[PDB]
RNA sequence: AACGAGCUUGGUGAUAGCUGGUUACCCAAAAAUGAAUUUAAGUUCAAUUUUAAACUUGCUAAAAAAACAAUCAAAAAGUAAGUUUAGAUUAUAGCCAAAAGAGGACAGCUCUUCUGGAACGGAAAAAACCUUUAAUAGUGAAUAAUUAACA
RNA sequence: AAGAAAUUCGUAAGGAGCUAUAGAACUAGUACCGCAAGGGAAAGAUGAAAGACUAAUUAAAAGUAAGAACAAGCAAAGAUUAAACCUUGUACCUUUUGCAUAAUGAACUAACUAGAAAACUUCUAACUAAAAGAAUUACAGCUAGAAACCCCGAAACCAAAC
């Protein structure tokens, strides 16, 4: 194989930037705040998987439910095919029955 | 262009061996190299042989006429071992 | 068996089991004797007596049905006047 | 709790196309036999340069889970003791400072032997003194949070912890309520006979 | 390409560094070197327990040569030396012949005498005092 | 403590020092090594190794075991059978002992659930709580308990100690509000009427011996006395008892809560109760 | 160790470092260096005694 | 420019009980018999095997006596395993020697039953016969089968 | 295999992503290929200044050269004063029965290229006749964590264009 003939540039991480310093604050907003807000409400992400977890087939179906009607034609077609592939895998294949 | 700094580092040392071994540098006295104190090493020399030595006398033995002349010239720009050699 | 259903993503009960077997909460399964309604005119009286009974399932058969039914069919049911009230528990069994 | 404060938020956006989503690869490249080459049904397969990944990251993934309410509350109690016993917790009446100059706060920490990184907790965000607000904002290591925002991860990252007296009472009631309580008949936010 | 092996260079080096002295493409190609090296390691392991049997066969050749100079077959030399209660392994006997020829003659004569004594004992039946060297010391 | 003292000596706790509890995690075996690679645990070449073996319950082609047994009605009508979460007298006495039920006040399904004495799931066909005979001997408490189903011996324990036991029917809609009142008040809808029992349950709740709420008041005395003779105790005089009004308290057959009439609205935010003045609505609610 | 072997000059040079390293010099001029990264005191003590012998 | 029925795109990552492949170390235990199957290039169950747990007798042997060299088995003794419970597969074609039946109350041949084996040592040949309790460093040692026969 | 509803509940700029065989097919729907529908690439790398004669950087892949060969043999190992002579040794994988002198597959190098899910079980904790941040389960349970089930390949079938 081949390896670099020079050392790559040093990578410097500032561990006291604002994002890292205050990471985690308000994770106990509920228990310490009279349960006004559940901590799951603080997650920033796709609408269909805020405060939710599942396997890919479940993830595929959940993406369709929330934004199935606002998706592009090609993206929706690929999602439908992705669901049908996963369905036959998880429900008809695998070592265990 | 793969990730990481470590793979380059291991190879940089591989480059080190290639250059040094193919074109070795001229020998350098152990004094110039790190981890050298004259007095401590002199003490160990006597202990290693198991023979008690007079440290001051042993120091003069290692001194040579050539070394003195070079030092004096550098200073411009401490007794020899000749008597010990004869005895 | 549907291990992950499209609409909900859950396991699906096989209804062929729900219509043939009864599960007691301990883990036992009840069943009928195949043919207990068939050609009774040529079966001996002792033979017919055996068929009318309710029979238990083995460890393997019980294990199978537990894979083909969902937890809802494995819960506690507090039916008033249940004729299977006393049979949902095992007593004086050391094993 | 420390791992929880890492994972539940996590959402990963790494994604790789599969062999069907890759552009092209519809026609069969060549006949099975007669050419002396291996049998392929699409120029976009996992065995082909430019093909689709075999088992790669798919879509956005979520790592969301919540520990039980008592478990996460217990973590706060544990973290509080650890700082106290190791002489990292300092109890203060109020956060009032003589001057807003950040230099004073940094110098004071060294004089009192506090750690480089200090976490300051006040009862409520709205009432916090203006003098502290100016000083802490200019300082990276000295991070100021309100009482309700206390978390295990913050305490672990910060060497010393400064607690105001009212905040200690606030934390003491909240955590000690978690034990001696029933199991919620409802979501707690709904009206309760004896809960604020 | 999220994760790729950045140190595969040294993994190949481990196999290749054990193949330089070979001839042909096996000394430089990993697909070919690796197969060659395994056999080299296996033979090295199956030859650690063959130099302990050949080195003994070498000794028997040289002891057979040594005794024959003095007129004794190998079986007679070794057996009689033991029967005299003197225990010398086949490694020093070869050393003695090569570097101490005069001492070996003493061993050859001593082994020969016991052989004669053994022949006399069988030839002469009955209660007779055995040869001076025939006498066997006992340890309790 | 002594264990706490050790922590003081040890170095500062930080994010680097974190360790999972012993044996909490397991090694995840991957297929990259000889033991777990190559054939990768799937055996030789075959259907099960190609990943495409048949479904569960498929016995090779003979009629499967689960399909070859006669269908029987063990589970027929299960979703419509009535469930009563039973309550024993040991649990009742145990709850009263620890101060999680107020015996002086009348007891109902709401105050059982509030004190977590019982757990009720209306969505799973629960129709209330049935009192059970277990623990009668240890029961020495006088209490006015309302339970949808009662038993002969359970009644004896309540009556012998000088208590009132009544049985009332709550329909699926009524039960949900009874177990969980507060949210219903948050919905903003008016309180509903409580429907009478269906034909199947009419005989039970109109029977004097079962202490039915719709039962004839006149026949109670005789029924109690006959039970008193049967179990060898003398009927106590509740009227003489100081708390006769509380014990005798019984909600209207169309009432979910003792002190609230159908059709009212509760405003928790303003701390007020709103009652309709419309004659038409009053007619409907009064019914 | 220093007193037990008085013919072995011992240099200890604590520095900001990633791997602790022991360098052994013999009288014939041969050098030998062994990595001590994350080794307990028991391992080092046994390791050093091999070098002296 | 290969028509028993064109070609291109899409369905489509068609499906394949079939062929091929499936990437670090170390320690340990470890088998092609019975049943059903559009079944005999497959699967499922029994039997075997295995990881854990529970608690107590298990293996060889087993006198008399039965039912006739076995089916059964009591005191013993030599010895450490056996039963129950929970979880889980792969496997379901053998190969060769030596014994004994049974097919035409034959040898053979095809089956069936019991026994053994899978060297680096030996037997012109040499996975199957004979000597061989695991694997480790040593320029130690005693040995096994065998190294043909002298009728 | 499919699968409700009634009825409850809700105010909602970032990257433990890729970095030239990766990420889009893309420097481009271009070159090229097909009458047409249509299919479909590859690659680049100096410095602050080139109005400083385009840098660097590397025993580093296969392949060669420098330097053809010298009785004898899976090409090595034990060795040895000595490179070869002497002794020992039936390529690898898959595969067949647990055997190959078989039969498949590999000219060599670099990069890429195949095990994925939590019903039941085990292990680890929180609280405990109760556990769960609403609907769930309970005759010691309940909650949370960790722990699992691949890749490539037909002849075909249908729709719509050409
Ligand atoms: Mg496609
Ligand atoms: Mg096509
Ligand atoms: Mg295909
Ligand atoms: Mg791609
Ligand atoms: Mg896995
Ligand atoms: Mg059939
Ligand atoms: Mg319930
Ligand atoms: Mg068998
Ligand atoms: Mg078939
Ligand atoms: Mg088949
Ligand atoms: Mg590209
Ligand atoms: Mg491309
Ligand atoms: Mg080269
Ligand atoms: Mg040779
Ligand atoms: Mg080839
Ligand atoms: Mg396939």
């Amino acid at each position: 194989a081949f390896v670099r003939l020079t050392l790559p540039p040093p990578k410097v991480v500032d561990r006291w930037n604002e994002k890292r310093a205050l990471f985690g604050v308000y994770d106990n907003i509920g228990i310490l705040g009279n349960f006004e807000k559940h901590p799951k409400e603080l997650i920033k992400g796709p609408v269909w998987l805020r405060g939710w977890r599942g396997n890919e087939l479940q993830r595929c179906v959940r993406k369709k439910k929330f934004v199935g009607n606002r998706m592009f034609i090609e993206d929706l077609h690929n999602l439908n095919k992705r669901i049908s592939y996963l369905y036959k895998h998880f429900n008809r294949h695998g070592k265990y029955r | 262009v793969k990730k990481g700094f470590r793979a380059a580092f291991r190879f940089q040392k591989e480059l080190e061996r290639w250059r040094l071994l193919r074109c070795p540098p001229p020998p350098v006295r152990r004094s110039e190299k790190p981890n050298w104190d004259y007095h401590a090493e002199v003490q160990a020399f006597g202990s290693r042989l198991q023979e008690t030595f007079s440290l001051d006398l042993l120091k003069t033995a290692f001194i040579n006429s050539c070394y003195i002349k070079s030092e004096e010239a550098k200073r411009q720009s401490l007794k020899d071992n000749q008597e010990l050699f004869e005895q | 068996l549907t291990y992950c259903s499209t609409r909900k993503g859950k396991r699906k009960t096989v209804k062929s089991v729900v219509h043939r077997f009864l599960r007691l909460h301990s883990g036992l399964w009840l069943r009928r004797k195949a043919g207990y309604k068939k050609k009774l005119w040529k079966k001996s009286t002792a033979r017919k007596k055996r068929l009318r009974e309710f029979v238990f399932c083995s460890k393997t058969q019980s294990k199978l049905l537990d894979k083909m039914t969902t937890s809802f069919w494995k819960r506690r049911n507090w039916y008033a006047g249940d004729p299977y009230q006393m049979y949902h528990d095992r007593t004086n069994l050391r094993v | 709790v420390a791992i929880w404060q890492r994972n539940f938020r996590r959402i990963s956006y790494a994604n790789t196309k599969t062999r069907a989503e890759v552009s092209g690869g519809g026609r069969k490249p060549w006949q099975q036999k007669g050419s002396g080459r291996a049998r392929h049904g699409s120029i976009r397969s996992p065995l082909w340069r430019g093909g689709g990944v075999a088992h790669g990251p798919r879509g956005p993934t979520s790592y969301y889970y919540m520990l039980p309410m008592k478990v996460r509350a217990l973590g706060l109690k544990v973290a509080l003791t650890v700082k106290l016993m190791q002489d990292d917790l300092h109890i203060v009446d109020s956060l009032e400072l003589p001057t807003a100059d950040p230099q004073y706060l940094t110098e004071l920490a060294q004089y009192r032997h506090w750690g480089s990184s200090v976490l300051l907790v006040d009862l409520t965000h709205e009432e916090m003194p203006k003098n502290v607000v100016a000083a802490t904002s200019g300082l990276n290591s000295f991070n100021l949070i309100p009482a309700v925002g206390l978390n295990v991860y913050s305490m672990l990252k910060h060497q010393t912890l400064v607690l105001t007296l009212p905040s200690v009472a606030f934390l003491e009631d909240k955590l000690l309520w978690q034990d001696s309580r029933y199991t919620p008949l409802y979501p707690f936010r709904l009206p309760y006979s004896d809960f604020p | 390409l999220r994760n790729r092996l950045t140190d595969r260079y040294w993994r190949v080096q481990e196999v290749l560094k054990h193949a330089q002295h070979f001839r042909g493409r096996k000394n430089r190609c990993y697909r070919l070197a690796v197969r060659a090296v395994t056999r080299a390691f296996v033979k090295c392991t199956k030859a650690r327990r063959l130099k302990k049997r050949n080195l003994r066969t070498l000794w028997i050749n040289r002891i057979t040569a040594a005794s024959q100079e003095h007129g004794l077959k190998y079986p007679a030399f070794i057996v009689n030396l033991i029967k005299c209660q003197v225990e010398l392994n086949r490694k020093v006997l070869v050393d003695l012949a090569i570097y101490e020829p005069k001492t070996f003659k003493s061993l050859a004569a001593l082994a020969k005498r016991r052989q004669q004594e053994g022949f006399a004992a069988a030839l002469g039946d009955g209660k007779e005092p055995e040869g001076i060297f025939s006498r066997v010391v006992q340890y309790h | 403590g002594t264990s706490l003292d050790l922590l003081r000596s040890l170095p500062r706790v930080s994010l680097a020092n974190l360790k999972p509890s012993p044996n909490s995690r397991k090694r995840e075996r991957r297929p990259r090594d000889r033991r777990r690679g190559r054939k990768c645990g799937r055996g030789h070449k075959g259907e099960r190794q190609r990943g495409t073996r048949p479904r569960l319950g498929f016995e090779g082609g003979q009629t499967p075991f689960y399909i070859r047994i006669p269908k029987y009605g063990f589970n027929e009508g299960h979703s419509f059978r009535h469930q009563y979460q039973p309550l024993s007298l040991r649990r009742l006495q145990y709850l009263i002992d620890l101060g999680r039920v107020d015996p002086t006040q009348p007891i109902d399904l709401t105050q059982l659930v509030n004190g977590r004495g019982v757990t009720i799931q209306p969505l799973k066909r629960d129709y209330g709580v049935q009192l059970v005979e277990e623990g009668a001997d240890t029961f020495q408490a006088k209490i006015n308990i309302e339970v949808q189903l009662a038993s002969e011996l359970a009644i004896a324990a309540i009556e012998k100690n000088g208590g009132v036991v009544t049985t009332a029917f709550y329909d699926p809609r009524s039960l949900e509000i009874l177990c969980k009142p507060i949210p219903f008040f948050l919905r903003g809808q008016p309180i509903p009427k409580r429907m009478l029992p269906p034909e199947s349950l009419v005989p039970y709740y109109t029977d004097a011996k079962n202490r039915g709420y719709l039962a004839d008041p006149a026949k109670f005395p005789e029924a109690r006395l006959e039970l008193a003779m049967k179990f060898g105790y003398v009927l106590p005089d509740i009227t003489k008892d100081e708390l006769f009004r509380m014990l005798s308290a019984r909600k209207d057959p169309r009432q979910i809560f003792f002190g609230l009439a159908p059709g009212w609205v509760v405003n928790m935010a303003d701390k007020k109760i709103l009652k309709p003045t419309d004659e038409n609505l009053l007619k409907y609610y009064s019914s | 160790f220093a007193r037990r072997n008085p013919g072995v000059v011992v240099y200890v040079n604590p520095r900001p470092c990633a791997m602790p390293r022991i360098v052994a010099e013999y009288l014939n001029g041969a050098v030998r260096e062994e990595n001590v990264n994350s080794k307990s005191v028991e391992e080092i003590k046994s390791l050093v005694q091999k070098l002296a012998d």
